[PDB]
């Protein structure tokens, strides 16, 4: 098995990558919204029993302070590849500049690795795609999508897994230019509401925003120039809130 | 130790003592400090018995080999090279080796590297080596010429080669004599210094020094 | 230097001077000697600046993605275990002295450790120079069920004493508060003692006073 | 301070015939001021009309002779029992000393045997390899006492033919088994006199044609 | 066996020497003899060196 | 799988497979030269990679087939040219370069994971001191030979009949122009084309697409 | 067996190539043109949305150092890892001889690597084929491209990824030996035109050229609106 | 200890190096060139440890040669030094640093200008209108802050050579043999037979 | 010791909206002085390191900064600021924390971004000396020391800034045998550079 399983086919396609990508087709649905102040990224929480408990899973992750993400397919695939994106963001950046890295250069290393399942032997590519959402000093906002080849673009709206094509469709007709963070996360629940099948609430819904420095969750005071982190989750609370007067 | 090789109108003349050594006991006056590594070509040993006599062995097998793999017999230059790389190779590990590679090709002529353990590798017309080496220089390059006989060069090699043994506490032993020409070597024999001493202090009337 | 350690009844008070020295010059008459494991965990360091500032980010990198990873607050003896194992494997060669201070889920914890991997606990403790000097105020004015404010001020008092008897320590004191509860709270200078007078005379001078040979403008 | 080389004392001799060859060494093994053994042998028989004794730091020499006698095990195996003659003993064992110049065995080695016209031979080493075949050599402790000795004896050194003036040598001369043996007994005999590290056994290995015999005999024990 | 005209035959070397006591002949796919030919070369040097 | 019940090697008579769909290369030795002709739109072609390569200043390599994989050839052999000036104080032979050549070859073909080179070669050029002009021809496979004149690549024995009642080894072509017109007709039978002049002592020229032209108009 | 990537086919071919060759015929087009003083990359984007970010991105352009850039055809993942060596060659070959790298020099190198993966190790080859376009004071404006086959070859005018046989045959026929910069632009932007199976948001857009302030070389990575304003102006509105 | 000098004057550079070489209470030879041509138009003198400076300099000499024969291009003297530089730099924190000081004379061909370079064995390179390793330095530096102008001819350089080997030889305490003096400049290098 | 056999000084002092680094040009093996122009100021953007100790590594550190902020810029689209470029000098230098540069480097620059002028020191090991009046280094940085505290205030127009970074520099080389033997001095505000090359002793 010192040898890659995802080989070039006749018609020059590479099929693990097709294939991996049709269990990415068969996730549930997740989407990502930018605002012109903030970004929103958003999924299902479909719990595969009711005696599960789905808080003590994830599926939206902090990366850095300012960055985040959110996945539709194979979902272990997934946690590898949060634990993988953490770490590489402190050995290839904050260990040498002190600073965490800015969004396209973190995705620019899920990439890498995610290409490198795609040529190395003995492997599978990831099951996955991944949305990141990110804030830094010099792009400021953006939002940027991973495919299991390791391709990513960057979006300002966009909708993958099992309904993204009514998602996009309907994201297409709501966007514009113009939306403050309020306006995407509101959008977002709507889009939302259309894939889900099933119950629709503060507990089958995650959801998180990269926006302002919260300096509340710091943890401490004293250094001014310390800013808080971008990234916040909503609460289960919250999100009911705003799918009552919806 | 004491070895001579010079290169003059007639080819080059190798000479070298017979003395080992360790302290100040005289461990051997029989030593052969020469290899002939082919029939064109010889190394002499001075320093490390041990290191001189293995390594140069060595460089035989090498010089061999080579002639087997390119059908030609290996040149003077390249064959001191192959022993200047090694020793370098090891240097700082305490190898002591002071050589003298000297041969025929059509390609260079008669030819004299001089090799030792620091890597040092020259090509040159005299070289004088050993703890006696002092003694055999200023016999030598007193009475060296281009234009000597044959004969003349093999006496004055000897004879350069007898003032070391005289003065150098740790030279003695015998004389080993070679002549090397466009036909390679060939070999002028063994002359013990018990006997030479007496013989040249009276046909010459040298060695003034000594009560005879 | 002079770094020192003072529980109270609620937290950790941690607390430095700010004097660092190239042999017996200051290069920096205000340094910062208080760092940072993570939000609730701070530490500060004597010895091998060097060595106390870089082992200071391994740890905070690593307790970071250790954090994220189990989903928990880092906890203070997490700090301690991976420093001194890292210490202990450099044979004492990485010359980080620490105090390490802290909040976290189990309580409030404080603790010291040396080059070469060894650690104590304790109310109150200290390390550099001046530790000495420090250490005569703590065995003086230390109690059980300190408040906070105690706690600070006796902490204050200790940098003092080496500030103004240890030469290898000066200037000014920094202190954090970590309390059960809260955020912690990094006081940067605290205390700034030392204020230089002002000068006699301004040195300023006349404009053209140094000769130039030749000039020109660079291209960035 | 680990110092890893120690000095056993012992004395080797070597004298070859002309149709034989002898080895000798005394039996007593030392440490500084003790006496470890007043018989603990040192000289071989390796197989193959080959004796040897490695001499000096006797765990090293040991070693050396354990090496080499398997050494002419694998030669067996390796040329349908073909003997190996002495010279080829001889350049291998500069091989496996040389494979130590980093580390030496701190030992002085002889081997005797025949050579390939069935003469008597005797080879001598230094610690790292450096060999010549040789009439006679001493070895180990006493060899600067003994050595002198033969080169006068084995060899007529400095001995002229009377009434020559000093001009005509003594003629080189071939030794018998008897004389030989008259030698290296009184060689011993003069060395456990002078040499505190000699003493209790003198024991001898005659080679020839028909192979390697045994003699021994008692040196003082003080 | 010369496959063309113009291919000069001295240069086709189907027997090397090993050693001066030592020769030999190949035949086959021969350039797989490289290997051999040199490796028997030091077996007889090597030899040679360690055994006199 | 690596042998035929007849005793090929699969992947190296498959290597020979790749030479036959190379472009033609031809070599002819002249009474004081050689010569190397190779064949080929809206390509730059002054700094396009040429088909012949200076290996040390009097030896030269060209190729037929897989073309990349002839500068792993081309690299390894001006590496060791260096390494033999640095060792033995002399250049290589014409010779000694084509064995280490094909020896390079031979050795891809019984290594694993593997794959032989797909180029078979034309090495000539002048022994150092030497005016004897060579030229040797290597394969996929190893095998390695000299002669007078020879070809490789598609139609190579097509232009090697041509050369087989052309060139006379009684009389080789006695000037650089005769050699270079003979190396030019051969190319005609099956072709734009390349030609490189070697003479002795390191007279290496590459004659341009002109002088070139020169010739095969008066053929025509 | 074609499923190996390092054994010959019994016809002496190596089909894992041939297949990333094919893959690489269904990547969106790019062409280069080399201009008397100056040179021309342009790429059509294979992706559209109009949900899409089409600036702040360029991903089928990249530069390597100040002087060479390249444009991309086939996985951009895979190309991405080869533009990361190239960066890192053209860095090292400045700090050894405090020299910028000669442009063949960088290209003949991941060539190399491209080669590697044909004859040993197992993997896969990368799905991509660059246009290098760079200058040197050896060579003066270069343009190359290269293949998974490991192959390169110099061009004045070129095109790789989808369509490129009727690209080749316009470039063919409107390339003068001598043109201008800006004409090679217009010649680009047509040609691309005539095979779209056109937008500014669909197009990236790059020139290597003199300074003219001066005696300099500058790459410029053309904006979207810029993109817009020469779409223009060359009657492609 | 071995003399090692270079002159970069108007139209050339000019290096002279001593020839002799000596062990002990010997010297071995008095014809001894401590000198390798690295290229047409670049040439290095050596002075240091015994075998280093031979192995060293053929080590970049090959190496240059290889490039030269890849590129078809004869690399700068500029470039040159920089990779001899830096082979010197990872050299001196290697298991085994090379101890040669070097000097390289080069004439660009490209900026039509001569250059020389002073690098020692830690990898401290400089470019100099004149340069010496060794004891040598602390007679010919000051020899030629007073001698050396910038307009000069090669045969002015030539002249400020025999200034200063007549100084060494005066008060330097070795007999170092005279030297060997080579030109390098626009046509490539050659030696002064004559000097 | 490795760090004072070559010999030489640099120095940088922050004023209002400019900053302003300095240096000698010696070069020398001790005793004997051999280098007239060796500067030992570099920058990569608008970024500017200088660096004192032992010449090969001063060279060596410029050639391995250039390659890494070359990298940075390709990578990050921008140019390195002083603040990241002093982070990237510091874990660089403590990556060889075993078998150190022997250099003490220093950096001066202005925030693309804030405006903001910007220094900082670091030992051989890479400690930064994140102080914000002035930072000395090299074979005088003692009588550096001495002359900034004394002659420094805050707040300085470039044009003064440009006498008292010069009266410091020339008045400690001059007590110095190690340095000296020239200098170059940089004003750098926002939108200009101006590089002078010091009158100063030759002894
Ligand atoms: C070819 C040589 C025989 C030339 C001759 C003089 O140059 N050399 C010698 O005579 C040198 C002495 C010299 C290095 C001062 N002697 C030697 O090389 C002798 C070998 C003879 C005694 C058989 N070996 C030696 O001195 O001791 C080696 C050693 C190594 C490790 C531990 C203990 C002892
Ligand atoms: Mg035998
Ligand atoms: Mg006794
Ligand atoms: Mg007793
Ligand atoms: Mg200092
Ligand atoms: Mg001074
Ligand atoms: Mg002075």
């Amino acid at each position: 098995y010192s040898f890659s399983l995802t080989t070039f086919s006749p018609s020059g396609k590479l099929g693990q990558i097709d294939y991996a990508l049709t269990a990415v087709k068969q996730g549930v649905t997740s989407l990502g919204i930018k605002a012109t102040n903030g970004v929103v990224i958003a999924t299902e929480k479909k719990s595969s029993s009711p005696l599960a408990m789905s808080e003590t899973l994830s599926k939206v992750s902090l990366l850095t302070p300012d960055i985040g993400a959110v996945y539709s397919g194979m979902g272990p695939d997934y946690r590898v590849l949060v634990d993988k994106s953490r770490k590489v963001a402190h050995t290839s950046y904050k260990r040498i500049y002190g600073e965490y890295p800015p969004t396209k250069l973190l995705v620019s290393e899920v990439a890498k690795i995610m290409q490198e399942a795609t040529q190395s032997g003995g492997v599978r590519p990831f099951g996955v795609s991944l949305l990141i959402a990110g804030h830094d000093e010099f792009n400021g906002f953006s939002l940027y999508q991973v495919d299991p080849s390791g391709s990513y673009f960057p979006w300002k709206a966009t909708a993958i897994g099992k309904g993204s094509v009514a998602a996009k469709t309907f994201l297409e007709k709501r966007w514009n230019d113009e939306l403050e963070l309020e306006d995407a996360i509101h959008i977002a629940l709507l889009t939302l509401k259309e894939s889900v099948e099933g119950e629709f609430n503060g507990d089958t819904i995650e959801l998180a925003i990269i926006g302002d420095e919260n300096p509340d969750l710091l943890g401490y005071t004293g250094i001014p120039t310390d800013k808080g982190p971008r990234f916040r989750k909503l609460t289960s609370q919250e999100i009911n809130d705003r799918l009552e007067a919806l | 130790t004491t070895t001579l090789a010079f290169r003059f109108q007639g080819g080059i003349i190798v000479a070298v003592d017979s003395r080992a050594t360790a302290g100040n006991w005289v461990a051997s006056q029989t030593v052969k400090k020469v290899i002939e590594i082919n029939p064109f070509l010889l190394g002499t040993m001075a320093g490390g018995a041990a290191d001189c006599q293995f390594w140069e062995t060595w460089l035989g097998s090498q010089c061999r080999l080579h002639e087997l793999r390119e059908k030609e017999r290996i040149s003077v230059a390249a064959a001191s090279k192959i022993l200047s790389n090694l020793v370098y190779q090891y240097k700082g590990a305490g190898l002591s080796m002071g050589t003298m590679i000297c041969g025929y090709t059509r390609k260079e002529g008669p030819t004299i590297y001089y090799v030792d353990s620091d890597g040092t590798r020259l090509k040159g017309d005299i070289f004088c080596v050993g703890s006696g080496q002092t003694f055999a220089y200023g016999v030598l390059d007193s009475n060296y010429k281009w234009d000597l006989s044959v004969e003349d060069a093999l006496y004055l090699g000897k004879r350069s080669i007898l003032a070391a043994a005289h003065r150098d506490a740790y030279s003695g032993g015998s004389v080993n004599l070679y002549h090397v020409t466009e036909d390679g070597w060939i070999y002028h024999g063994n002359h013990d210094v018990g006997e030479l001493f007496w013989k040249v202090k009276e046909e010459e009337g040298s060695f003034n020094n000594v009560i005879g | 230097t002079t770094i020192v350690g003072v529980k109270f009844n609620n937290g950790v008070v941690i607390a430095a001077d700010t004097r660092s020295t190239q042999g017996p010059i200051v290069a920096d008459k205000n340094c910062a000697k208080l760092h940072r494991i993570s939000p609730k965990i701070w530490c500060a360091g004597a010895g091998t600046a060097a060595d106390t500032e870089a082992v200071t980010q391994l740890i905070g990198s690593n307790i970071e993605l250790h954090s994220l990873y189990t989903s928990r607050e880092p906890r203070v003896v997490s700090a301690l275990q991976m420093l001194k194992q890292h210490l202990f494997k450099y044979q004492g060669h990485i010359g980080a002295y620490l105090i390490v201070a802290g909040v976290d889920p189990t309580g409030s914890h404080l603790f010291s450790i040396h080059a070469h991997g060894s650690t104590d606990v304790g109310y109150y403790l200290s390390l550099g120079s001046g530790s000495l000097a420090a250490m005569a105020v703590l065995e003086s004015h230390w109690k059980q069920d300190l408040t906070k404010e105690e706690a600070i001020k006796l902490a204050s008092d200790a940098i003092q004493a080496g500030i103004w008897n240890d030469l290898g320590s000066g200037s000014n004191v920094d202190v954090c508060v970590m309390e059960i509860g809260k955020d912690a709270e990094y006081l940067r200078n605290y205390l700034t003692p030392n204020v230089r007078e002002e000068k006699q005379k301004s040195y300023k001078f006349p404009r053209g006073t140094t000769a130039v040979l030749k000039e020109s403008i660079v291209n960035i | 301070q680990f110092n890893p080389y120690g000095d056993n004392g012992g004395t080797i001799l070597g004298i070859a015939g002309e149709d034989f060859a002898v080895l000798a060494g005394d039996t007593r093994n030392i440490t500084d001021y003790s006496i470890n053994s007043r018989y603990e042998p040192k000289v071989f028989d390796c197989g193959d009309n080959i004796v040897m004794s490695a001499n000096g730091f006797a765990a090293d020499g040991d070693a050396l002779v354990k090496r080499f006698k398997n050494s002419v095990k694998w030669y067996h195996f390796d040329h349908n029992d073909k003997k190996l003659s002495i010279n080829s003993a001889a350049r291998n064992i500069q091989h496996l000393l040389y494979g130590k110049r980093f580390f030496p065995y701190y030992v002085h080695t002889i081997i005797a045997g025949l050579d390939e016209d069935g003469k008597g031979a005797v080879y001598s080493f230094d610690p790292v390899g450096s060999y010549e075949r040789e009439q006679c050599r001493a070895g180990g402790a006493a060899a600067s006492l003994i050595m002198p000795f033969l080169d006068n004896q084995v060899n007529f050194k400095n001995q002229y033919e009377p009434g020559t003036n000093g001009k005509v040598k003594k003629p080189l001369k071939y030794l018998s088994v008897e004389e030989v043996i008259k030698l290296v007994r009184d060689s011993f005999t003069s060395a456990t006199e002078r040499h505190i590290q000699v003493g209790d056994g003198l024991e001898i290995l005659i080679v020839t044609k028909d192979g390697v015999r045994k003699e021994f005999y008692e040196l003082k024990r003080d | 066996r010369a496959t063309s005209p113009l291919l000069e035959s001295d240069s086709i070397e189907k027997i090397v020497e090993i050693d001066r006591h030592i020769g030999c002949a190949m035949s086959g796919l021969t350039a797989d003899a490289r290997s051999m030919i040199e490796h028997a070369r030091t077996a007889a040097v090597t030899h040679n060196l360690y055994y006199d | 799988s690596i042998f035929s019940p007849d005793g090929h090697i699969f992947q190296v008579e498959y290597a020979l497979e790749a030479v036959k769909r190379g472009t033609c290369a031809v070599g002819v030795k002249g009474k004081n030269c050689v010569v190397l002709g190779c064949e080929r739109k809206l390509q730059d072609t002054r700094i396009t990679p040429s088909k012949v390569s200076k290996i040390d200043s009097h030896v030269v390599l060209s190729f037929s087939g897989l073309n990349a994989d002839s500068r792993i050839l081309i690299e390894k052999a001006r590496v060791e040219a260096q390494s033999h000036r640095l060792t033995l104080e002399d250049p290589v032979t014409v010779e000694y370069l084509t064995r280490y050549v094909a020896g390079v070859q031979q050795r891809y073909t019984q290594s694993g994971g593997v794959r032989p080179f797909g180029v078979s070669t034309l090495i000539a050029g002048f022994d150092p001191r030497d005016d004897e002009p060579k030229l040797y021809q290597t394969e996929p496979s190893g095998i390695y030979s000299s002669w007078s004149a020879q070809t490789i690549g598609r139609n190579s024995k097509t232009v090697r009949e041509f050369l087989e009642k052309n060139y006379d080894r009684k009389e080789p072509p006695a000037t650089v122009e005769e050699c270079v017109k003979l190396t030019v007709r051969s190319l005609l039978e099956v072709v734009n084309i390349e030609i490189t002049v070697v003479k002795p002592d390191s007279d290496i020229v590459a004659l341009s697409s002109e002088e070139i032209n020169q010739y095969v108009t008066q053929i025509e | 067996y074609d499923s190996r990537t390092t054994i010959f086919s019994p016809e002496g071919r190596l089909y894992q190539v041939e297949y990333a060759l094919e893959s690489i015929s269904h990547a969106g087009t790019a062409i280069g043109i080399m201009a008397s003083d100056g040179i021309v990359l342009a790429a059509e984007r294979k992706v559209t949305s109009t949900l899409l970010e089409q600036d702040t991105s360029t991903e089928k352009l990249y530069k390597l150092n100040d002087k060479i850039a390249v444009a991309v055809a086939g996985l951009t993942a895979d190309a991405e890892i080869l533009i990361n060596t190239a960066r890192i060659h053209a860095q090292n070959y400045l700090k050894t001889y405090n020299e910028d790298i000669p442009v063949e020099i960088l290209v003949r190198r991941l060539s190399d690597i491209k080669q590697g993966y044909t004859q040993h190790g197992g993997l896969r080859p990368f799905g991509v084929s660059f246009i290098y376009a760079g200058y040197d004071d050896r060579y003066g404006y270069q343009l190359y491209t290269s293949n998974p086959s490991g192959n390169y070859t110099g061009w004045k005018a070129i095109s790789v990824g989808a369509n490129t046989s009727a690209a080749q045959t316009l470039l063919q026929m409107d390339y003068k030996d001598d043109m201008k910069v800006d004409d090679a632009i217009e010649l680009a932007l047509k040609t691309l035109s005539k095979t779209t199976d056109l937008t500014y948001d669909r197009l990236e857009f790059a020139t290597i050229r003199k300074g003219a302030n001066d005696g300099e070389v500058y790459q410029k990575i053309f904006k979207p609106q810029e993109i817009k304003d020469i779409l223009v102006k060359t009657g492609i509105t | 200890m071995d003399i090692i000098l270079g002159i970069r004057v108007q139209d050339s550079v000019i290096l002279a190096s001593s020839k002799a070489v000596t062990r002990g209470i010997s010297v071995l030879k008095d014809s001894d060139d401590k000198t390798r041509q690295l290229s047409p138009h670049t040439l290095m003198s050596f002075a240091g440890e015994a075998g280093d400076t031979v192995q060293f300099a053929e080590y970049i000499q090959a190496n240059i040669q290889l490039y030269s024969i890849r590129e078809d291009y004869e690399l700068s003297p500029q470039a040159v030094s920089s990779f001899v530089r830096q082979e010197l730099a990872k050299s001196i924190r290697s298991r085994r640093p090379y101890q040669v000081n070097v000097l390289i004379g080069g004439y660009d061909k490209k900026k039509n200008k001569p250059e020389l370079y002073q690098i020692d064995y830690l990898g401290t390179k400089v470019e100099l209108p004149y340069g010496a390793h060794g004891y040598s330095g602390f007679y010919t530096f000051s020899l030629l802050d007073h001698h050396y102008r910038p307009d000069m001819t090669t045969e002015e350089g030539l002249d400020l050579l025999k200034l200063c080997v007549q100084e060494l030889e005066k008060r330097m305490p070795m007999d170092f043999k005279g030297v060997i003096v080579k030109i390098v400049d626009k046509d490539g290098i050659r030696q002064v037979d004559d000097f | 010791d490795p760090s004072s056999i070559n010999g030489g000084i640099v120095v940088a002092m922050t004023g209002k909206d400019c900053v302003a680094i300095a240096c000698d040009l010696r070069l020398g093996s001790q005793s004997l002085g051999v280098s007239n122009k060796f500067e030992k100021i570099f920058h990569y953007g608008h970024v500017f390191l200088g660096i004192t100790g032992l010449a090969t590594d001063v060279t060596t550190l410029n050639e391995m900064f250039r390659y890494k902020t070359n990298l940075y810029k390709l990578k990050e689209e921008r140019a390195i600021e002083p603040e990241t470029f002093t982070q990237l000098v510091s874990s660089s230098l403590y990556e060889r924390r075993f078998g150190p540069y022997f250099v003490g480097p220093v950096v001066a620059g202005i925030n693309s971004k804030s405006g903001k002028p910007f220094i900082a020191g670091f030992d051989l090991i890479g400690c930064i000396d994140e102080a914000k009046d002035f930072i000395v280094s090299g074979t005088a940085s003692d009588q550096l020391f001495g002359m900034c505290e004394s002659l420094y205030e805050p707040n300085l127009e470039p044009e003064d800034l440009f006498e008292t970074i010069s009266q410091a520099l020339l008045n400690a080389a001059d007590r110095d045998a190690l340095s000296g033997w020239g200098a170059v001095v940089y004003i750098i505000k926002k939108d200009e550079v101006v590089k002078r090359y010091l009158k100063m002793r030759q002894d």
